[PDB]
RNA sequence: UGAUAUUGAAAUGCUUUCUAACCCGCACCACUUAUCGUGGUGGGAGACAGUGUCAGGCGGGCAGUUUGA
RNA sequence: UGAGUAGCGAAAGACGGGUGAGAAUCCCGUCCACCGAUUGACUAAGGUUUCCAGAGGAAGGCUCGUCCGCUCUGGGUUAGUCGGGUCCUAAGCUGAGGCCGACAGGCGUAGGCGAUGGAUAACAGGUUGAUAUUCCUGUACCACCUAUAUCGAUGGGGGGACGCAGUAGGAUAGGCGAAGCGUGCGAUUGGAUUGCACGUCUAAGCAGUAAGGAUCCGGUACGCUGAGCUGUGAUGGGGAGAAGACAUUGUGUCUUCGAGUCGUUGAUUUCACACUGCCGAGAAAAGCCUCUAGGGUGCCCGUACCGCAAACCGACACAGGUAGUCAAGAUGAGAAUUCUAAGGUGAGCGAGCGAACUCUCGUUAAGGAACUCGGCAAAAUGACCCCGUAACUUCGGGAGAAGGGGUGCUCUUUAGGGUCCCAGAAGAGCCGCAGUGAAUAGGCCCAAGCGACUGUUUAUCAAAAACACAGGUCUCUGCUAAACCGUAAGGUGAUGUAUAGGGGCUGACGCCUGCCCAGU
RNA sequence: CUACCCUUGGUCAGGUUGAAGUUCAGGUAACACUGAAUGGAGGACCGAACCGACUUACGUUGAAAAGUGAGCGGAUGAACU
């Protein structure tokens, strides 16, 4: 049975990276979101 | 020529080729072809914007000339050949000063013409003159509409234009399709009809022949859903059930014109067509 | 330069052919180039070659609060002449 | 689909003509061994189209709702 | 509480000797058993220290544990040639100027990023507990640097450079049976012309080789490149069935010494998109060549380990899923079937007893579908070689129709074929209940309905008489086409042009398609 | 993950049938008809890998949030990856 989740370094950071998210204008507020609860990853 | 297949096989049964006889090199020239990519009716967007497109043989653009533009030097034809891209053939053809270029073949050419201006070498098929230069009665095709920019009219297999009377700036053509419309007088045209004539007698046999030319199962609409298509649902096989029949976007598909293919060139048309 | 960290002092893979091969922990941004040159200047020998390798960071240290170790390089070097490159 | 602005010039409001406006997914040249673009020249069309404000009609293609005890 | 109840996750273990506080469960050993087109060997993802040695036994391990993929303490990944960068570019993304847009921003030119493809110099053997074209030994190759006519582009041209299917051939790897060496010559009746087991060896550098082909440049007209394979050496080198010598079972092991390698028979799925055929007409850019305008140096990342799995995706040490390369013997069409080789494995609960009942498997008197919604399920047919074979038909088919016969071993004679190997005729005889003696591999026929056919679908109650289909017909569309996304720019249609494109219905083929335009 | 599409790679023991065409013959003013070889087509036939999911038994605090056993369909293509 093949299930939902393959993993894949190269599609997870294109998809989710930090330059992805610190590419388009609703990835900064995604950091800018993230910064302030105080995670301790913003993207990964 | 038509070539009959045997039925040695249901899909195989009522199939029916073309023999290929006048076809000549059998391989394409080198350095007049650009790669070609398949779209599959995909926009800009990527999405899907023209419906069962997509698959097929992978082909390659032949670098064809519709424009004709030389001041009087010669050209031999050299080869008929297959073209994956159009219902024409093509045809090589080397001019005397050393350049070669591909033409779009009228029936029956193996011959030798000439790119002119006028009736000086006279009119002949393959030859390709300003329109003024043509005489009344002629048939011709690869019309150009617009002065230099290139034959647009006639270009498929088996496909021809008469030229009717003048009018001193423009001239009468009575297009394949039934129309007679007024055409700028200096646009080229060339000579003749255009060859292949057998191509539209094809029986293309089986639903994966017509697969690998880039075609893609067509649903109808009686057999959808009340969301997606205006005909849609119902208990059993159900008529139309409307006033006339819709396309799949709420238009009206059977009898409607919608002719917005221009204004300006309104003025221009003399007659309708007799599709 | 010191570009040089550490001796590695080993049981087999640095003792075991220290016949002629002498092994250091160096920093984490140079070259073989850069090492080649660096030992010929300190200890005034005559470095045949050298081999380098890097070593990812280690979770193997976790007391009641886990955590890694350092990311290292380690540099083989054969000498032409000489000795004497770890005591 | 009509009025009005962009919007002019003439001759027998409606007609016909001209050209500088406005337009050309037409050709050639220069930015540039790109032509997306800008400009400049020739041709085509020309006060029409395109666009703005106003008004009438069609409009289950799409929306919000109603459908008593 | 249910209750010491259900379960303990597909399967063969038995004994001997250890260690130890404690042994079915850990270590060593002999016998037995399982896989062997795979449970064996190698690698891409993906995990990310799980790999090794010395210690440990609280928790994890569906039991035990003296053990471990678990805890502690120390270690382990080595490159000029391997895969990526310092080379190229698909699809796509991004885009200086630019176009469009309430803002945000959308689109797009030059240019750029980018492999799953193109280019690109290294091979044998040895070694450790843990690396191995990386370290070491031997033998090589490439780019640049210093010593003791050439260079030609950012430009032109050639090449690079390609589909699918079919056989015919050359050679080789691998496979096997004799001879030649090296060890054995006996259990229980027998024999000694007997039983085993090994046969080579790379790249690079030289020879020769089936086959196969009017910018000095390109285009117009008026003996050449490359090419599997063989071979001399490289190689007095390396290795090896094993043989003789040394100390603590020297168990064993370091150590030097010295051995064969020959001819033959079938034959690739590896070695040519080569040659022939066909329609569906089968990437781009650089490296490269070409023409003119003009004695040393050699970097960064990966490398351990698991990789059909107890280490990846499934919450689990979970019968599921996971791309690619290799591919032995007997039998054979064969990567099928049964038994085995190289190599691995005995599956993390057992010992009894042999009740009912449930599950999986074998047999059954007489009859035979009587059961039941319904011959469901099971049984029956099944391999090869011969005869033989109906209505119907779109002349292809139906058809493996239907229905019958043969099949082991031994010995005789006896035209074949390839170059020891493969294929046959006939006759005589032996045996049993039985001769494709096991495993495996069609039940068939007579009529009707639907759909012409191959194909597809409700990922996890439906696979069909439904969808698709080739063919028919109507209709919009003259090119900035119509239609469609955005409803701007910009796009698909299409680098197409009415024998072309969009939409509606019907649905191979044969015979046909009536009447009515009130009304929408 | 799933549905289509784009680009660029990969896989499909074996064995059997015998279309077009060609070529020898023969027959004609001729075309062009009958026979024998050669050829090797096809959404062709049988059947492993591979991809499916038709019938049934098991299971149902499943080994597992869709599986297993036994049979079953395609298997050069409108394939599968």
């Amino acid at each position: 049975v093949k299930r939902t989740y393959q993993p894949n370094k190269r599609k997870h950071s294109k998809v989710h990276g930090f330059r992805k998210r610190m590419s388009t204008k609703n990835g900064r507020k995604v950091l800018a979101r993230r910064r302030r609860k105080g995670r301790k990853v913003l993207s990964a | 020529a038509i070539k009959k297949y045997k039925p040695i096989t249901n899909g195989r049964r009522n199939m029916t080729s073309l023999d290929f006889a006048e076809i000549t090199k059998t391989t394409p020239e080198k350095s007049l072809l650009k790669p070609l990519p398949k779209k599959a009716g995909r926009n800009n967007q990527g999405k899907l914007t023209v419906r069962h497109h997509g698959g097929g043989h992978k082909r390659q653009y032949r670098v064809i000339d519709f424009k004709r533009n030389k001041d009087g030097i010669n050209a031999k034809v050299d080869s008929i050949q297959y073209d994956p891209n159009r219902s024409a053939n093509i045809a090589l053809v080397v001019y005397a000063d050393g350049e070669k270029r591909y033409i779009i073949a009228p029936k029956g050419l193996e011959v030798g013409q000439i790119v002119e201006s006028g009736a000086e070498a006279d009119i002949k098929v393959g030859n390709a003159l300003p329109l003024q230069n043509i005489p009344v009665g002629t048939v011709v095709h690869n019309i150009e509409l617009k002065p230099g920019k290139g034959g647009q009219i006639a270009r498929s297999a088996g496909a021809s234009a008469q030229v009717l009377g003048k009018e001193g700036k423009y001239v009468l053509i009575r297009l394949r399709s039934g129309e007679v419309r007024m055409i700028l007088s200096t646009c080229r045209a060339t000579i003749g009809q255009v060859g292949n004539l057998q191509h539209e007698l094809v029986n293309v046999g089986k639903a994966g022949r017509s697969r690998w030319k880039g075609i893609r199962p067509t649903v109808r609409g009686s057999v959808m859903n009340p969301n997606d298509h205006p005909h849609g649902g119902g208990e059993g096989r159900a008529p139309i059930g409307r006033p006339s029949p819709m396309s799949p976007w709420g238009k009206p598909t059977l009898g409607k014109k919608t002719r917005r293919g221009k204004k300006s060139s309104d003025k221009l048309i003399v007659r309708g067509r007799k599709k | 330069r010191d570009i040089l960290k550490r001796p590695v002092i080993t049981e087999k893979s640095s003792e075991a052919m220290a016949e002629d091969k002498y092994t250091f922990d160096v920093d984490t941004r140079v070259n073989k180039t850069q090492v080649k040159m660096a030992v010929e200047e300190i200890f005034n020998v005559k470095v045949a070659s050298v081999n380098i390798m890097n070593y990812k960071p280690k979770k193997k240290r976790m007391g009641r609060y886990q955590g890694y170790t350092n990311k290292r390089r380690k540099a083989i070097v054969t000498l032409k002449e000489g000795s004497d490159d770890l005591f």
